[PDB]
């Protein structure tokens, strides 16, 4: 947008708090992947006991 | 004289505004799923005319 | 296109003092220039088919 | 294999959606262009007559 | 050790694309603004042209015994023609200028766009090689030609 | 919700700058009738001094 | 019958632009900016007169 006309709108802090959130989300969904590979991991190693037992 | 400057002055201000128009109804018709939509650096600056509303 | 600039040509040939910068002559420049976008307009068109 | 299916079937989707879009608007801007060079053409020849 | 290496080989490239990046935006600055320039000047040609022309027709109103020519005319009509071979020109080299506008718009996204695709692998590399054998996200994942394409 | 939003704002703001570009376009009009009309009454003016020298 | 900008020019004291025709019936163009190319992929629409 040409000289003058660049202008500073509600527009401009509306996408800028759009990008802070979505950084703000994106971690957190990377941490729930971490606890849920926990898990998984947890449950194989309690398979593995139960199958030399049996 | 001073008639002719003031036609002047107010096409060009015109003009402006229609390429201001331009530029926000492309941005608005931009949507998901858009072919040059990419990444670039540091989105979050400021220019360097910054003129209030 | 062809005919409309055939027609602006010859009228430059008139003797002294009729010759005039009329109305006919404006429009006949507008005709040729917007004509002239029109058919860039329609170019670009082509090459996106 | 079915993620590679169903990526092939909906690229033809968008490809035959977006012909169509085109074949619209070309068709719309030839007779709105052919109309006002209909216009301008017999305003020229009224004024010279 | 290998996939180290590979890591700060790409973050060469992806220095350099950024820094040419800046220098070509500010290309573009500084031509915008040249060419704004160029058009107010434009606009303030005008003005000669229209007091030439009220010149010439005051001088034509004159009395009978007193209807003489000279480089006056001569010189005036030189300006009138210099001024419209000054806007034609103008005009063209205004076009040639918006085109150059465009060229280095469109080269400008084309690189911006390799540049993020280099961004995203190197981070995807990045967060890949903090792995170790102890740690988490280790899992049984079949074999396929995907993984060798 | 957030994108919707957005594209809301980008709306209203469409729509204000179209109003005052037809406003902008009307006063231009007016613009050049009254130039056109002083340019007449100049020419007018000039022959009603000329003829005062008889 | 006639748009004031020709009655303008078809007179005698130069007052016309240094252009070719008034502005306001016009678009786009006179040194416009932002022609936008669809770079064409296979994977993605190919939206056209993107000026909805």
């Amino acid at each position: 947008r040409s000289n003058v006309e660049l202008c500073r709108d509600q527009t401009q802090y509306g996408l800028i708090d759009e990008v802070h959130q979505l950084e703000a989300t994106i971690n957190t969904m990377k941490q729930k992947l971490a606890q849920t590979q926990n898990a998984l991991d947890a449950l194989f190693k309690h398979l593995a006991r139960i199958q030399a037992d049996i | 004289c001073l008639l002719q400057e003031i036609r002047q002055q107010l096409n060009s201000d015109h003009r402006d505004k229609m390429e201001t128009l331009e530029i926000d109804r492309g941005c608005l018709s931009l949507n998901l799923t858009s072919p040059n939509i990419s990444l670039k650096v540091n989105p979050t600056r400021i220019p360097k005319d910054s003129t209030t509303l | 296109l062809k005919v409309a600039q055939t027609r602006l040509d010859e009228r430059t040939r008139r003797p002294n003092v009729e010759l005039c910068r009329d109305m006919a002559q404006l429009r006949l420049v507008n005709e040729v220039y917007e004509v002239d976008e029109t058919i860039q307009t329609l170019q670009q068109r082509l090459r996106d088919s | 294999w079915y993620r590679s299916n169903l990526v092939s079937f909906q690229e033809s989707n968008s490809s035959r959606h977006n012909s169509e879009r085109l074949r619209v608007d070309t068709s719309r801007l030839i007779q709105d262009k052919y109309q006002q060079i209909r216009k301008t053409q017999a305003h020229s020849t009224q004024n010279l007559g | 050790r290998k996939v180290g290496e590979r890591l700060e080989d790409m973050h060469c490239w992806k220095s350099e694309l950024q820094r040419e990046i800046d220098e070509l935006s500010s290309e573009t600055d500084l031509m915008m603004a040249q060419k704004l320039r160029l058009q107010r000047a434009l606009d303030a040609t005008s003005v000669p042209y229209s007091i030439a022309t009220d010149n010439l027709q005051c001088r034509e109103r004159r009395q009978h015994p007193d209807l003489v020519r000279d480089y006056v005319e001569v010189e005036l009509l030189k300006e009138t023609e210099l001024i419209r071979n000054i806007q034609e020109l103008l005009k063209r080299t205004i076009g040639q200028a918006v085109d150059q506008i465009r060229l280095n718009r469109e080269h400008k996204e084309s690189c911006e766009m390799n540049w993020s695709d280099k961004v995203e692998v190197y981070n995807i590399d990045d967060t890949c090689s903090r792995y170790t054998n102890e740690s988490t996200q280790v899992q049984f994942y079949p074999h396929s030609s995907k993984f060798e394409e | 919700w957030d994108e919707h939003d957005n594209r809301t704002r980008l709306a209203e703001r469409i729509d204000t700058v179209n109003r005052w570009k037809e406003t902008l376009d009307k006063c231009l009009t007016d613009l050049d009738a009254e130039i056109d009309s002083l340019a007449q009454a100049k020419e007018s003016a000039e022959q009603n001094l000329q003829a005062k020298n008889l | 019958g006639l748009p004031p900008a020709y009655t303008q020019h078809l007179r005698e004291m130069a007052f016309w632009d240094p252009a070719i025709t008034a502005q306001y019936l016009n678009s786009g163009p006179r040194w416009g900016c932002m022609q936008w190319r669809d770079r064409q992929i296979r994977g993605k629409e190919f939206v056209v007169t993107r000026n909805q």
